[PDB]
């Protein structure tokens, strides 16, 4: 389900093709307190942008998407698949990760 | 945003100024006693395009300074009908020819007289 | 104002 | 193995995937020039049956185009064919290039 | 499986299993949609004097 | 030296209600002055909450929609003269929903929205060229006794149709000015099968286009075919280029020796086109 | 495309215009054609009926697809060489909306000795060829009978390839070209109107006009007449066979498995 935000709208003008968007903690705090969900309910919430490019002269436009951003508590992901289980006793266990 | 405006035989020339705050698009209205007012013509923002009244055409003719941001409108060829209280006004979003009455602070105008 | 005669003999279309 | 193609000077066309007959049409042939002089060029679609033109014949439009920037122009030609009709339209360039 | 018939058709059908038979057919009809706008409207005016080339 | 206006509204209460993107595209040649949207911009009360121009395509974004007429203009400027007249377009999109557009068609000053077309039925015709030929060849030196009246009837640029017709009524609909009229002689034909003396036939030119034709006088009338049709049923047909029209002489314009010998030629053409018809 | 195929009856009914306009000479180059567009179909050895008609005013059927005398290739090339270009001289204008319109009474015919449900009627595919410079000036516009035609076979995307139509324009002619695309209107992506000079031309863009695809009974001596297509078609018997001696020699297809 998407749910949008109101006031955080930026309009740019392109330059050589590249352009930066940013956003402050305290204009995300007010658009947070404003919907009124809290920032600790960010766990497995996903940031959504949408882009509405227009070319001039030419006229036409068309969309992106950024739906693969997540906010996570953690910046780094363990996988523990190919350690093995059932060890063996008076051998060197081994743990891979 | 406020206008100042400072400023007779029939069929003589006449200088009114009318002098705003703001670089922006105010025109002429006038009102004889007893009777809606009118307008005289019009301008843009850059000056260099016009209007006028189809009772004033080719007779009239407004001018403004790039640097006083004022306007200069002669009054060459005067009408003996033509005394009324002269108004100088406009509003904000650039609507060029907005012959029907909806500007905003209107000047507070100069009554001008003419004689035969 | 301007104008100005333009020359072509053929161009080649694409399609 | 990426083959591209490039022309340094071109005009590109999208035509609307569905036009109802008897309504209707707007045509934008935009220009693209890359070049670094200012171009004065000529834009006309051929007479062709089936299609009322918008000056309704090979009636030219002058533009000139700076280098590194586009220009279009609008054409407003319904169509009156039956199932399908061709267009082709030209930009002839000066002497100059 | 795509079939050109059409008038009105038979069916034999033969099975101890049942199941489900749709058909579909698709056809133009007289149109009836609206060429102005509904939910957003906007009209533009120009005024003023236009330099055009010898034509008319 | 062209001024403009752009205006919006929205109906509300759909649940699309926001913010809005213009897409107004200006003629041909022209392109805003930068300082009077700057300006525009600039203000407190502001309305054009950002702005963009490149030539002819100027990009409006609107913060708030209003419901009413409250809306805002500017001015552009030309440096290339226009070589034809059409209408031009604009377009407005939803901030948050693209897809629900409304285009919209504008002319120029002193022209319409809209194209000249006469189709008003299931078959469509549009009607840009030039009308009058307002030839009149006896009061003239072009006239000849050649005969080449035949070889443009029935070689080129070839007429299909066959008319002398006496006009009722100037009439005016839309941007064509109609010519109630009744026939005369029918001439030729190559579809119309209800053609006879008597009857209604309607010939439509376009209001700009500057044809004369004073009621109450009987012309001779050759085009190619319409496809238009009139509302109680006959053939309507269209007068635009290739089409030839004339004025028949009376006695006293055809004894003249400035046209000696070449009026009898036209009235025995007309008699030999209306009995023999096309050959070869 | 015409269908060259064994299932079903071609009809090809070659319409040729008698008008003053055309000249006597040019009336032979369309005879000439004509000799070798008949000559090119009958080679394929298949069902098909061939009628000719003349038109200048009015039109001369110097031979109709009802007699059986159609299918038989003597009897149509002797009937080609009968027209003569003083038939038409008391009407020297253009007509082709009459001759459509005797296409079509042919086809009511037809339709009325066979049968509205046989498939005699069913299975026969119909062809229509015009050389003509294409400037028809009374008689009503041919579009009208183009279109009458179709309804009488019921035209549309389902049987698209049961109509074939072309106006070609061969000779020293002014030819319109205007008017041979009405006429000979397009179908998918195949021209139907062609500007030609000579019968060598026309032979070529015929070799085009066929689809011999469809039949496979494979009688020798069907090669290509056409520089366009590849050598293999042209020969189509040529066979390549290589010894041990690691030598090549060639060879020629006699039957489906004899070299
Ligand atoms: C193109 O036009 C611009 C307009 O300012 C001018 O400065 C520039 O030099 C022009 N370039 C050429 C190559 O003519
Ligand atoms: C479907 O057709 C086959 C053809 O062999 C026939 O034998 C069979 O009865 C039909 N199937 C059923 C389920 O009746
Ligand atoms: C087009 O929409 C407008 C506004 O809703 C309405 O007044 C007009 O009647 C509509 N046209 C048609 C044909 O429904
Ligand atoms: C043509 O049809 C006939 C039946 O009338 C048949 O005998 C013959 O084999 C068919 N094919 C030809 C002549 O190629
Ligand atoms: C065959 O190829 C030549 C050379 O490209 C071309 O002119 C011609 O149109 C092609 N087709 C025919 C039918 O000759
Ligand atoms: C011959 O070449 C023509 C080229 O138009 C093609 O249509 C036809 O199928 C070919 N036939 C054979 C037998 O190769
Ligand atoms: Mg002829």
């Amino acid at each position: 389900k998407k749910t949008f935000f109101r006031g955080l709208e930026s309009q740019t003008k392109l330059v050589n093709g590249q352009s930066h968007i940013s956003l402050s903690k305290a204009e995300f705090q007010d658009a947070l307190e404003k919907l009124n969900m809290g920032i600790t309910d960010l766990q497995g919430l996903r940031l959504y942008v949408a882009a509405a490019i227009i070319e001039s002269p030419g006229g036409e436009m068309e969309e992106a998407e950024l739906t693969s951003w997540y906010f996570v508590s953690s910046p780094f992901s363990l996988d523990l698949s190919k350690t093995k289980r059932h060890l063996v006793p008076g051998a060197p266990f081994l743990l891979q990760a | 945003v406020q206008l100042v405006e400072s400023g007779v035989q029939a069929g003589g020339s006449l200088r009114l100024s009318c002098v705003a705050s703001e670089r922006t698009y105010m025109a002429w209205f006038r009102q004889a006693p007893g009777k809606e007012r009118e307008f005289v013509a019009a301008i843009t923002s850059s000056g260099m395009m016009t209007e006028y009244a189809p009772s004033v055409k080719g007779r009239f003719t407004i001018s403004r300074d790039n640097a006083k941001n004022t306007v200069y409108l002669q009054m060459n060829s005067l009408k003996p009908e033509d005394t009324a209280v002269y108004y100088c006004a406009a509003d904000l979003r650039q609507r060029f020819g907005e012959r029907v009455t909806e500007y905003d602070y209107w000047g507070q105008g100069t009554q001008v007289t003419v004689s035969s | 104002q301007e104008e100005d005669l333009i020359d072509e003999d053929d161009i080649p279309v694409r399609s | 193995v990426q083959l591209r193609v490039f022309r340094e000077f071109h005009l590109h066309l999208r035509l609307p995937m569905s036009v109802r007959r008897f309504e209707q049409l707007e045509l934008r042939p935009v220009l693209y020039n890359y070049l670094d002089k200012n171009l004065t060029v000529s834009v006309h679609v051929s007479p062709v049956e089936g299609l009322c033109l918008a000056g309704g014949g090979g009636l030219a439009q002058q533009v000139l185009v700076p280098a590194g920037s586009a220009r279009p122009v609008a054409f407003s030609v319904v169509p009156t064919a039956a199932a399908a009709v061709s267009l082709k339209v030209v930009a002839r360039g000066s002497f100059e290039f | 499986l795509q079939f050109s018939l059409g008038s009105k058709i038979n069916v034999k059908v033969g099975g101890n299993s049942k199941g489900t038979l749709k058909v579909l057919r698709t056809y133009n009809v007289l149109d009836m949609k609206n060429t102005t706008c509904q939910d957003l409207q906007i009209e533009v005016t120009v005024k003023g004097h236009v330099e055009y080339t010898m034509e008319a | 030296r062209v001024h403009y206006t752009v205006c919006i509204w929205r109906n509300g209460k759909v649940g699309l209600s926001g913010m809005a993107i213009a897409d107004v595209t200006l003629l041909s040649g022209f392109h805003a002055l930068r300082a009077d949207l700057e300006k525009l911009t600039s203000l407190s009360d502001r309305y054009v909450s950002h702005f963009e121009t490149e030539g002819p395509h100027v990009l409006l974004y609107f913060d708030s929609v209003p419901t009413s007429r409250e809306c805002v203009g500017f001015e552009a400027v030309q440096e290339v003269p226009v070589g034809l007249v059409q209408p031009a377009s604009a377009t407005l999109y939803d901030y948050y929903n693209p897809e629900r557009r409304c285009s919209v068609f504008y002319g120029a000053p002193s022209k319409s929205r809209l194209l000249a077309t006469l189709c008003s039925a299931e078959v469509c015709q549009c009607a840009e060229g030039k009308c009058p030929r307002q030839r009149r060849a006896l009061e003239r030196g072009l006239q000849d006794e050649d005969g080449y009246r035949m070889k443009f009837a029935c070689y080129y640029p070839r007429v299909e149709y066959g008319f002398q017709v006496k006009v009722l009524r100037e009439d005016s609909r839309a941007a064509f000015r109609l010519f109630e009229t009744k026939i005369t002689q029918v001439l030729h034909f190559t579809k119309d099968v209800k053609a006879a003396a008597n009857q209604m036939r309607n010939f439509l030119v376009r209001a700009s286009c500057r044809l004369r034709l004073e009621p109450g006088k009987e012309y001779l009338i050759m085009g190619l075919d319409g496809a238009t049709y009139d509302l109680e049923g006959h053939p309507q047909y269209l007068l635009d280029s290739n089409s030839w029209i004339e004025e028949m002489p009376s006695e006293r314009l055809c004894r003249s020796t400035r046209q000696r010998a070449a009026c009898a030629q036209l009235n025995d053409f007309l008699q030999e086109y209306g009995t023999q018809g096309c050959q070869v | 495309k015409i269908q060259i195929q064994r299932s079903g009856h071609l009809n090809l009914y070659l319409l040729l215009d008698c008008s003053q306009s055309v000249s006597e000479n040019d009336f032979l180059i369309f005879k000439e054609s004509a000799s070798l567009m008949v000559d090119r179909i009958f080679s394929f050895e298949i069902n098909v009926s061939v009628a000719i008609i003349t038109f200048a005013s009015e039109p001369k059927v110097l031979m109709s697809v009802l007699n059986d005398n159609s299918r038989d290739m003597t009897e149509v090339i002797s009937s080609l060489e009968n027209a003569n270009y003083k038939d038409h001289e008391n009407g020297t204008g253009t007509n082709t909306y009459a001759a459509l319109n005797s296409v079509y009474l042919m086809m009511n015919n037809q339709m009325r000795l066979l049968g509205m449900e046989t498939m005699a009627w069913q299975e026969i595919r119909h062809a229509i060829i015009l050389l003509t410079d294409g400037k028809s000036n009374m008689g009503g516009s041919p579009k009208t009978a183009v279109d009458h035609i179709r309804e009488i076979l019921n035209i549309n995307q389902k049987r698209n390839d049961y109509l074939d139509i072309y106006a070609i324009g061969v000779g020293k002619l002014d030819v319109d070209w205007r008017e041979l695309n009405e006429l000979g209107s397009k179908k998918d992506g195949e021209r139907h109107a062609f500007i030609l000079q000579d019968t060598k031309a026309l032979h070529q863009v015929f070799e085009h006009m066929l689809d011999v695809s469809k039949l496979t009974d494979t009688i020798c001596g069907v090669g290509n007449m056409s520089a366009n297509a590849s050598d293999q078609e042209r020969t189509p018997w040529h066979v390549t066979i290589k010894p041990k001696s690691q030598e090549t020699c060639r060879g020629a297809l006699i039957s489906d498995q004899w070299v």
